[PDB]
């Protein structure tokens, strides 16, 4: 156990990795999942919410007090809530107003003000929005399909900890959802130093498969399918993709909690179909590793569950 | 629209 901290942000990272024994076969290839939602805000994003707000702060750009802004009807937007009630700023957010009461009820506990804009608009009406709301009050954006410190923040944190649980063993393969693309980029980038003959492995709804050269469609994998190609995404890192269809991911989904005891969201269980697949391709005695973004008590009221 |  922890020695005590004086901020629930220095609990951030260090996620445990557990190994899948029963939705995968013996004759498959070991099969790893990172457990992202351990992080003590719930999800993945934990992790970019504070490397943001921290290199804002180093750069003078931002200070304790000031308020920023973030179009994200997900995870970004409850990570950023928590870090910013943490370290003491004000979160504004804006997003469509077809957000659950429940999730609008997460936002605003930690403190956080809602602008909702047309349902019709969809993303696009947020994000104009947004922009709009920093150019009038001169909020800082974190931008977290922009700001090279989320695909950083994985190079220097989630990687060196995958290098940290594996060593003396080799990772064969590491395949990871794509929403903003920083976990699949950062960890890429450090998994592919330390194993040159690792494959890197893109994981992309069906329904959107934007990465491998599709249109952009509407989709139920929460936390993935941008609809187009993110600035924080390195597209030379990965060497193949695996495109996930809407059911085949809750299925899997609902494998993992039962089989396993490990519950999971949406896209957690895009990740293990992927990284099954990859196994039964590898064969017995090589290793498989994905993420899992977020905890499937977040999803008890969508379909998945 | 997508959830991120």
């Amino acid at each position: 156990a922890q020695k005590p901290v004086d901020n629930i942000t220095q609990i951030i990272g260090g996620t445990p990795v557990v190994k899948l024994r029963n939705v995968v076969d013996d004759n498959a290839a070991d099969v790893y999942v990172k457990l992202e939602y351990q992080n003590p805000g719930g999800s993945v994003k934990d992790r970019i919410a504070l490397a943001m707000i921290e290199k804002a702060e180093r750069e003078g750009k931002i200070k304790p007090g000031d308020t920023i802004v973030e179009p994200t009807s997900g995870n970004t937007g409850i990570g950023l809530a928590f870090v910013c009630a943490a370290k003491g700023y004000k979160a504004v957010f804006t997003m469509p107003e077809t957000m659950s009461q429940e999730r609008r009820n997460l936002l605003k506990a930690y403190g956080a003000e809602l602008v909702l804009t047309p349902g019709s608009e969809a993303m696009k009406g947020a994000i104009k929005k947004a922009k709009e709301l920093k150019e009038e009050h001169g909020y800082f954006e974190p931008q977290q399909f922009e700001n090279p410190a989320n695909p950083e923040v994985h190079e220097l944190t989630t990687g060196p900890e995958l290098l940290q649980q594996f060593e003396g063993k080799t990772i064969d393969a590491f395949l990871a959802g794509v929403g903003t693309g920083g976990t699949l980029s950062g960890v890429g980038k450090v998994l592919k130093k330390e194993y040159p003959n690792i494959e890197i492995v893109a994981i992309e709804p069906e329904a959107s498969p934007v990465l491998s050269g599709g249109e952009p469609g509407p989709h139920k994998l929460q936390g993935l399918g941008a609809g187009f190609i993110p600035g924080t995404l390195n597209t030379e890192i990965y060497d193949s993709i695996i495109k996930v269809g809407n059911d085949t991911a809750m299925e899997m989904s609902r494998r993992v909690a039962k089989e396993e005891g490990i519950l999971a969201g949406i896209s957690s269980g895009a990740a293990i179909y992927a990284a099954i697949q990859k196994a039964k391709e590898l064969g017995k005695g090589k290793t498989v590793v994905t993420v899992l973004p977020s905890n499937g008590e977040r999803y008890l009221s969508t379909p998945l569950y | 629209d997508y959830i991120i």
